[PDB]
């Protein structure tokens, strides 16, 4: 069986705070075949070589993909501060991983969303007189608790979202502010490929 | 004896005028001063002066220069002509710019007509103007302008300017622009009036207009939908002439986004640090944010651990809004006036990331304002001297030992000067002292290094010689005791006042929250004529609700306006009548705005103390006034808050009791503040219950009735009403 | 006497009520009257009454029935409730149809709420009502409504109802519906107000209303864009339940399509012939059309040979509009009232095909109206008796003789009755005579056959027994001769009037075009109180411009409103005071509407004769009033017509002369006629000059100031002003 | 040879006040053919039999045609009053004439105009006060002076047209009101056939 990457190439891609995550087990891949479908503008790896990533047998292969404008490529760099690293996406380095910033030409079948969008603020309100503001940052490779506020883009820049939280979700009032970025000429994407190894269960070998 | 009295025509025609010494500090040792229409630059230490701009360098314009504004570097002067007043601070005019170096008028890229606001940068010659509710920036006075905003929409979106409610009750200014200390960043506010209801009234204009205009102003009344606010900062140096400018948004803290909130203060600390003060709609909880700039990304950063919370359990926060901070040079600490555990306002010392602050002043008095801050001394104004809440004096306190406080103005001329204000130079090397009374105003100049008086700038001795020909009234500032608490009053006593003779008394009233009508300020007003010519005692009284005396006296009328402030005015008039110089059968009361509300509520109380009364543009129902002011003291007119007190405190409910008094109601048709609706509902209540009363409308006049013709007409009409009620010839 | 007098409370609380007898003729011998809240039927021949509809039959409807209308066949009664007033005649309400003989309330296909108008056919039980500016017709009170028009738009297109300028100054009514005699055709006009500007004023309403309300009504001021009018006639017998109704339009004559014009009169003649009067915007030219129904094409054809031109070269056409025709029973001739070349309005007999008419009446007097037309006689009201224009008497002329005129009312009680009103029955079988003065109102019933005064309906003797023990003032009606012409005055004299003692003089004035303030009508008014209690002489004067004295006197003010009719009241005061019994230092003047304009012009005329004056809702500048009224006497405010006098006649021109008189200015804030703008511009001119005066506004009150509480307040206030000005304790 | 009967049955018919006139000389006509092409409802002739006019020798054979509603047939009669005879069309009776009011079959290559239309009023407003209204009637077989106002129908019933009259027509201003009548299931036409003789050996024969 072959690992198909269809949801990366069909439909409309999600925002950075709502990134889709594909996990592949017991299948075969052609990594270079997918990078050919895009005009890559950055392919930085950590823990694995940009060549060996396409030739290795893996226990599992996970890919986080999302729409991401090239103008904000510095906010996704390793060790970067800002809104992207705090309330949207932060790359995990627990496993060997590669970071891809690619532009999709019109040759592909995926459609451009209305605009780009990230979260400016995602904090919790609680305490006496609702006075305690605890900003809700994300661990690397996790979702913001503000993702359910707008799961298909922001209507306008500076959108304010508020909603009461359950006790499992911590409690208090969740406040979020969204930022809207204009859509570019072509579609610009962001791919985070990470690799997990096993003691003896590498069954995501490449295709030859 | 044979001398002349201060007549009504003297007050109306400004026969006797107070000379002032208005200076503009351009440096640490030089200031600008206009004399005989010539702009002079003075050296503070020595006193020598030079001409900066002649009284004839603008005589060939054909225009009448209404106002001017010289740039901080002195290279340009902004000329303002064709002035049309809007509200209390807003207006519109045209603007010519004059290059002082080239000695010619800037004619390239002129400032457009109908410009709403213009402001220089605090240093240099950068310009930011608002036109069609959009902000534009000129780096040089004759270069093209960069357009910062494109969302400007009349009566909908305001960029760099305020709407009515923010201009009137929050910022007390039309401007919503805040430059950085050295002109790098321009911070501005945006207001969205989409769902704000509109007040509508007729404007009749000149006789030639056949059909009246209908003025529509977004005006949020009590409980109505309020405007929303956003805050942005833009770098005025990275402005490209080929790409639109970028503005970074500073969002309100999360504890404010959970509901309706306001933006109540903008204070720049360093060149890369700005402090915002936000306030909930329930104005007993404000939060101060501290935001720093980083050039790595280009955006701002407000640490949560740097927020500060000023809240009140006895009432609202601040006197009218939270006080503004005064930051140290590095911007890592500041001094702010807040209420202590006893309800007195003193100076607290904050660390930007330390929630606890240290009070550096204490006592049964209040700090009015922080005026200057050096590396060693903190200057402020307080009402501590001789325990008089109506006096003002300049104090300095040592920052190394808070026990070392020194008064710089208490003993200068203590019988003539008891109300001081100060103007410090840059870096606080010199300071001008401005004495307001009770004597004639006195202006002196001093140096901070040794607190040495340099010279006298203006002593008003020219007016003094003129005022000795006229029998002027005196002024008594004393206090009475109610429920074991001192309450201060003042009285304008007629000339040759006789303790054995009885006089008619007119009670002047405002009695609003944090008001003070009993002070040591010298004033040439209507009360001067009523005392000098008509031998009428004019008294004012600061009861419960008045400020500068602690929160227990001030936050007493919280959620109950129209109660203790009305009762205490009546109680004061009772105590004034027990004195032996007051005809207890000829006592009147008159007021404006809140004073009109108090006068009307007093006249409808049934106390039988007052014979007549005049109410000028009075508030009649607190659901008719704007939301920011009313909800600050009353709350939301909802069944779950304070609607019951909203309806218990109307003038209309007291209509039957007006059968005991002679009532005069005056209001202008074009009042955007206290709408004519309010007096229209008073007169309707008096008619439906059988009460006769005198009335007077003023066509197309605002809340001030301040047109020359109208201002003379109302004070002449009010004078005859008093002279007939007091049976005066 | 030497006891009770007519006091201000007697006039305000209606202590001395005048009984009236208001009947509704149902047939030629049966009339309806309401007594003890029981609607009855009085047989005119026997006088035997009968219960038509009692009171307790509606004690279960759960609504306040405001009025009622019985269909001409007596089978249905129209109950009106939820009455909400608009202007002088307009109002919307809810309606229900109660069947009489079935005694069941009709519940199917009810009249919708907010119905603007409703009218029965003159014969039968067919209904036509207007709703949402659209006409509906119910052939039977229990069947679905037939919709005639579909172009109804609020404040834009009016179907079957009048706009403001037509309701007020043209038709004097709200209805633009006209049934054909036997119910077949329904003629209706259509008004278009698209390009008519709107007057805007504020309505503050109840205290509960937070934001005031802006009222906007299309109001054509002097020289503005007038509305346009179309005419339609629909056959109410061929209505289809499956097809939309079709309306045939009748076009104005070609002499009216070349400019602005008005449809000013609609009068059915036969049942297939209708007469339409049209008037040019310059109201010096009117032409009457006569249109017959064409069965072949279904249209209506008006021939030019049937057109009658009624124009004038020294003034306008008619008193306020051209007179209506009174046709004979076959529709080939009619009777109209027109000037008689010497200026006196008499009856002319017309042939519908001959443009020339012959005057059947002549003399130095005027016919007031045509009341009934029989196959043999023609009854009219006139002022011919004893040559007094202030009197009204019923006359009878023979269709054959034209020289056998019989005073049917004169000398029936000549000492008590000199002002008559007649109400004929169907076929003019009987008629009721209503005597309005100088004595108490007297109601008599007669029979047209042989002038048989068969019954006396109301002698008002109950009011006479009360008025004996009160000191009623007398009423003198006489005249003076100025410029060789006779001008009439009238005076109300204090009781026990001594011919030698000096008296205060209040000069009541309206002085409008074609007005008459000196008549023989008995009134219990405010002037009765001022003469009975305060012993003030109340006087009026009909001068140049007053009506009913020939078009010579009336047309003296053409294109000169504010000249002659003002100086008449001034010079008359010279004639009044020179009579010897008037205090030549206590002369006042007071007026309403046009009379307020005259009072204002007199007080600012510098005549030095009047001491004080009151002006209630006065006209100030003729360019502020509506077009139909003003342009009738002033023309158009263009530099080509009479603009020079439009500007030469404003009250604001005379502002500096009000420094010599006391002035009381009263105006209601919701006046739809004389807008508050008029008084607001008067006060603004007096303030800008330096004139003190008294002012009083009445919130949400209209041109009448006739609310129960407001009416008592304005007359109490004017009583205090008059008593003070005359120094009367 | 063959007379061109075709212009009557192509396109949209003109209105009454805008009638078109076909004059025929030196041709052969088949009048019995054209009457059958329509559903004739009136064949009124004066000075000649309706059968005699389909078979005769004439010098000129003129035909005036227009769109005319059958409901208005009372106003196209001789000596009739009404707006049709006064301001639109008055039949000339100087020569033998026939009058045919016919409805057309469903498909006759003739278009139904938006609605029928005639003038209701056509007067000269003049005088020292613009007070004398002088109605302007037409001569038989002539065109009204109001024809130019809107020669191809009216937008709706009651359209008031205004223009100034030159010194050639004298007076002041010409005003004219139009009238609109809805279109029925089919369109209804109207023809006035006039024939003349003269001693030119004739020329127009069957
Ligand atoms: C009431 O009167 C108004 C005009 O005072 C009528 O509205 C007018 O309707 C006509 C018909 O379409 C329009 O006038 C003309 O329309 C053409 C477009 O077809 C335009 O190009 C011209 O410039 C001209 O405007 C227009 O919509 C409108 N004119 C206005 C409002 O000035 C209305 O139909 C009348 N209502 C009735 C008779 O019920
Ligand atoms: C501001 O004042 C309001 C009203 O005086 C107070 O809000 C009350 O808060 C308590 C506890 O949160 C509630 O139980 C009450 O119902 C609230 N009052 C009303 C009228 O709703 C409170 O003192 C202040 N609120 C803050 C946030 O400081
Ligand atoms: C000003 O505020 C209004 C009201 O919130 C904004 O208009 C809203 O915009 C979006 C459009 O889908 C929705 O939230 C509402 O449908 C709109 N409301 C109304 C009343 O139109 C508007 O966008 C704001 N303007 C700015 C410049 O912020
Ligand atoms: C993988 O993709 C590359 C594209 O360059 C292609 O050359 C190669 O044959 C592919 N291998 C497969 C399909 O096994
Ligand atoms: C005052 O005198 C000093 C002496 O040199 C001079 O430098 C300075 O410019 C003078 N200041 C003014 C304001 O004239
Ligand atoms: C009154 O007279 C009329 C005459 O028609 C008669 O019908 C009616 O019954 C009479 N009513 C009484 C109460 O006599
Ligand atoms: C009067 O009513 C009758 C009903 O019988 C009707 O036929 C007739 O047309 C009407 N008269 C008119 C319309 O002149
Ligand atoms: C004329 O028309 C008639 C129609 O019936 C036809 O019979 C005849 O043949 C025609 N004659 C011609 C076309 O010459």
């Amino acid at each position: 069986k072959e690992c198909d990457f269809t949801p990366m190439l069909v439909g409309v891609p999600p925002q950075v705070y709502n990134f889709k995550r594909l996990v592949f087990t017991n299948c075969n891949y052609n990594l270079t075949k997918l990078l050919s479908l895009f005009m890559v503008n950055e392919f930085s790896c950590n823990g694995i070589s940009p060549d060996a990533i396409a030739r290795g047998c893996y226990s599992s292969l996970t890919v986080d993909y999302f729409a991401y404008p090239l103008s904000m490529r510095s906010y996704i760099q390793p060790g970067s501060a800002g809104d992207i690293s705090l309330y949207n996406y932060k790359q995990s380095f627990a496993n060997p991983t590669c970071r891809v910033l690619a532009t999709a030409p019109a040759n592909l079948t995926l459609t451009k969303p209305s605009a780009y969008g990230y979260f400016q603020k995602c904090s919790r309100v609680s305490g006496e007189h609702n006075s305690v503001e605890t900003p809700l940052y994300i661990n690397p490779g996790e979702y913001s608790i503000c993702r359910s506020f707008s799961p298909y883009g922001f209507s306008e820049d500076g959108e304010v979202f508020r909603r009461q939280l359950t006790q499992y979700e911590g409690g208090g009032i969740l406040v979020g502010v969204g930022a809207k970025l204009a859509m570019t000429d072509k579609l610009e994407m962001g791919f985070i490929i990470s690799v997990q190894y096993g003691t003896d269960t590498n069954s995501v070998c490449p295709m030859l | 004896d044979s001398r002349k009295t201060y007549t009504l025509t003297d007050y109306l025609k400004n026969t006797y005028r107070l000379k002032l010494y208005s200076l503009r500090w351009i440096s640490d040792h030089e200031y600008l001063y206009k004399q005989e229409n010539n702009i002079l630059v003075f050296n503070a230490e020595y006193g020598n002066s030079s001409v900066f701009l002649e009284n004839s360098t603008f005589d060939e314009f054909g225009h009448s220069i209404n106002d001017y504004s010289i740039s901080p570097d002195g290279q340009f002067i902004l000329l303002e002509y064709n002035y049309v007043k809007q509200w209390r601070h807003s207006y519109t005019a045209s603007y010519d710019i004059y290059d002082l170096n080239k000695r010619q008028l800037i004619t390239e890229e002129r400032i457009p007509n109908n410009t709403q606001w213009v402001t220089w940068s605090p240093v240099g010659h950068k310009l930011a103007y608002v036109w069609n509710n959009d902000i534009y920036v000129k780096i040089e006075p004759n270069l093209p302008s960069y357009r910062i905003t494109w969302t400007g929409k009349e009566d909908i979106i305001y960029n760099g300017i305020t709407d009515w409610v923010y201009e009137e009750e929050v910022f007390s200014a039309y401007s919503a622009l805040w430059w950085s200390p050295n002109g790098t960043f321009l911070a501005y506010a945006q207001f969205n009036d989409t769902e704000v209801p509109l007040i509508e009234y007729s404007f009749y204009s000149d006789e030639s207009l056949q059909y009246p205009k209908t003025v529509r102003v977004p005006y949020p009344k009590a409980g109505a939908v309020n405007p929303t606010v956003k805050f942005f900062v833009v770098n005025t140096d990275s402005l490209s002439s080929v790409t639109n400018a970028t503005s970074i948004q500073i969002t309100a803290p999360a504890s404010m986004l959970i509901g309706d909130h306001y933006l109540c203060d903008v204070t720049w600390a360093t060149q890369e640090r700005i402090s915002l003060q936000w306030l909930r709609r329930i104005q007993n909880y404000s939060v101060m944010d501290i935001c720093d700039y980083d050039e790595s990304s280009g955006r701002w950063n407000c640490l949560v651990a740097r927020q500060h919370i000023e809240m009140s359990t006895t009432g609202w926060v601040g006197r009218f809004r939270p006080s503004e901070p005064h930051f140290t040079l590095d911007g890592n600490s500041f001094y702010k006036i807040i209420s202590n555990e006893e309800g007195y306002r003193h100076i607290c010392y904050f660390q930007i990331d330390k929630k606890d602050c240290t009070f550096i002043t204490k006592g049964t008095w209040e700090v009015i304002g922080i005026e200057a801050l050096t590396s060693d001394y903190l200057y402020y104004i307080s009402n501590e001297y001789k325990g008089m809440p109506g006096g003002r004096n300049l104090y300095k306190i040592q920052l190394s030992d808070y026990t070392k406080v020194t008064c710089l103005s208490c003993e200068l001329n203590p019988e003539r000067c008891q109300y001081y204000s100060v103007s410090f130079s840059k870096e606080a090397k010199y300071y001008q002292l401005r004495c307001s009374g009770p004597g004639l105003p006195l202006y002196t100049l001093h140096s901070s290094v040794n607190d040495k008086g340099l010279r006298v700038l203006e002593d008003n001795s020219a007016l003094d010689k003129m005022l000795q020909n006229v029998q002027m009234p005196s002024k008594k500032l004393d206090f009475i005791i109610l429920n074991e608490t001192k309450f201060w009053y003042q009285m304008i006593l007629p000339p040759h006042f006789d303790k054995s003779k009885k006089y008619p008394l007119l009670l002047d009233v405002y009695a609003g929250p944090c008001s003070q009508k009993a002070d040591t300020v010298f004033r040439l007003n209507w009360a001067t004529y009523l005392a000098s010519t008509e031998n009428i005692i004019v008294a004012s009284f600061d009861g419960r609700g008045s400020g500068y005396q602690g929160d227990k006296i001030m936050h007493a009328i919280n959620r109950r306006l129209g109660t203790f402030e009305v009762e205490d005015q009546i109680e004061a008039a009772r105590q004034f009548s027990k004195m032996g110089f007051v005809d207890n059968k000829r006592i009147a009361i008159w007021g404006w705005s809140y004073g009109g509300y108090v006068t009307s509520m007093v006249l409808g109380s049934g106390s039988g103390v007052f014979k007549c009364g005049i109410a000028v543009a009075p508030v009649s129902r607190w659901e008719y006034y704007d939301s920011v002011y009313t909800e600050r003291y009353m709350g939301l007119p909802t069944p779950e808050d304070n609607l019951d007190h909203y309806r218990n405190s109307t003038v209309m409910s007291r209509a039957e009791n007006f059968k005991q008094v002679e009532y005069l109601l005056i209001h202008g048709t074009a009042d955007d503040n206290v709408h004519f609706q309010q007096s229209a509902q008073i007169s309707k209540a008096l008619v439906d219950v059988g009460v006769d009363f005198q009335a007077m409308w003023y066509t197309d006049e605002d809340h001030g009735i301040a047109s020359s013709t109208a201002h003379q007409h109302i004070y002449t009409h009010m004078s005859h009403f008093i002279k007939q009620c007091f049976s005066l010839p």
